[PDB]
C-alpha cells in the first residue's frame, strides 16, 4: 500500500504505526490507551508484549527520523522528565490550529484519555484530573528531544 | 471512556455525512453512547414499504466489543424473535473493530433481503423459510402490513 494504514481502533489513518507480532498496525496511541484496559490486539485477540510500549516494534522506523524533522519550521512538545517529547503529528495539527486561532484551550485525545492544552498557561493536564501536569511549547524542530509521543530517539 | 466516546463520534459524523442506503440513525439526545436508527424495508424484500426501529447501545470499552443493536418492531423472520434479539454473527463472536455500525446497518438490511436459516432463532419461522418459501413471503408480507406501516 502507498496510502499509510488505517487503524481499526480510532478508524483515522495511522500516527506512528505499530506491528503486533500478530502483523496488525495500530497508532501507537491507540495501542498504549488500550493497554489501559488490558486489551490484546482489538483484531485477532493474540497477546500483547509485556514490554511491548517501551520496545514497539515500529511499522516505518525511518518515518519517525522524518516526523522529528519532518514539519519544516514549528513544532509542538510537552514537558518530560530531564527533556522534551515531541507532540504526535495529529495532536501537533490540533494545537496549531487552535494556536493560529486565538483560541484559548482545546481538547485532545492522547492514549485512551481526554487532555485540556491550555494555551494561556502553556500546560496540558487530564480533564478528569488536573494534578496530571506537563508544560508544553511550540518551539523550532532542531532542538534536543527525548523523542516522538512517547517513542525513543 | 474517551476511546470510545471519541470512536462513536468519528462513526457518527461519518455516518450522518453518506448515511447508509435505506437507513437513519442518531443519538438518543446528547448522549452518543444511545443511538436510535430507523431502516425502511428494502425494495423487493418482503418487508418492502415497513418501517422497522431499532435500538443501539456502545459498551465502555467499544470497539473492542460489537454494539447491543435490537429491533423494536415487530418482524417476522428466522434470525429475529419477539425480544427483537437480532441472531447475525457480527453482532457475536464475528464482531471486529473494522466494522462500524453502519456496516452492521447494512448487514442487517441483508439479512432482512436473504434470512439465514441456518441460524435459526425462530425455529418454526426458520422451518417455513426452507419448506414453503411463498407460505415465508406472504407471513412476512402480512406482519409487516400489520406492525411496521
Ligand atoms: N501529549 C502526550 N503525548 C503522548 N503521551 C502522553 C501525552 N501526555 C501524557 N501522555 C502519556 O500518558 C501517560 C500519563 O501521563 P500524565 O500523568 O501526564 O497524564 C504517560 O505515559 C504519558 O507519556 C509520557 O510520559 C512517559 C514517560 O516519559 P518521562 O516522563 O519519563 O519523560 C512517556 O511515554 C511520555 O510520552
Ligand atoms: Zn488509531
Ligand atoms: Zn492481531
Amino acid at each position: 500500500s502507498l496510502t499509510v494504514p488505517e487503524c481499526a481502533i480510532c478508524l483515522q489513518t495511522c500516527v506512528h504505526p505499530v506491528s503486533l507480532p500478530c502483523k496488525h498496525v495500530f497508532c501507537y496511541l491507540c495501542v498504549k490507551g488500550a493497554s489501559w484496559l488490558g486489551k490484546r490486539c482489538a483484531l485477532c485477540r493474540q497477546e500483547i508484549p509485556e514490554d511491548f510500549l517501551d520496545k514497539p516494534t515500529l511499522l516505518s522506523p525511518e518515518e519517525l527520523k522524518a516526523a522529528s524533522r519532518g514539519n519544516g519550521e514549528y513544532a509542538w512538545y510537552y514537558e518530560g522528565r530531564n527533556g522534551w517529547w515531541q507532540y504526535d503529528e495529529r495532536t501537533s495539527r490540533e494545537l496549531e490550529d487552535a494556536f493560529s486561532k486565538g483560541k484559548k484551550n482545546t481538547e485532545m485525545l492522547i492514549a485512551g484519555f481526554l487532555y485540556v492544552a491550555d494555551l494561556e498557561n502553556m500546560v496540558q493536564y487530564r480533564r478528569n484530573e488536573h494534578g496530571r501536569r506537563r508544560k508544553i511549547k511550540r518551539d523550532i524542530i532542531d532542538i534536543p528531544k527525548k523523542g516522538v509521543a512517547g517513542l525513543r530517539l | 471512556h474517551a476511546m470510545a466516546l471519541k470512536r462513536i463520534q468519528k462513526e457518527l459524523s461519518d455516518l450522518q455525512r453518506d448515511p447508509p442506503a435505506h437507513c437513519s440513525a442518531g443519538p438518543v439526545g446528547d448522549d452518543l453512547f444511545h443511538w436510535q436508527a430507523t431502516i425502511m424495508g428494502p425494495p423487493d424484500s418482503a418487508y418492502q414499504g415497513g418501517v422497522f426501529f431499532l435500538t443501539v447501545h456502545f459498551p465502555t470499552d467499544y470497539p473492542f466489543k460489537p454494539p447491543k443493536i435490537a429491533f423494536t418492531t415487530k418482524i417476522y423472520h428466522p434470525n429475529i424473535n419477539s425480544n427483537g434479539s437480532i441472531c447475525l454473527d457480527i453482532l457475536r463472536s464475528q464482531w471486529s473493530p473494522a466494522l462500524t455500525v453502519s456496516k452492521v446497518l447494512l448487514s442487517i438490511c441483508s439479512l432482512l433481503c436473504d434470512p439465514n436459516p441456518d441460524d435459526p432463532l425462530v425455529p418454526d419461522i426458520a422451518q417455513i423459510y426452507k419448506s414453503d418459501k411463498e407460505k415465508y413471503n406472504r407471513h412476512a408480507r402480512e406482519w409487516t402490513q400489520k406492525y411496521a406501516m
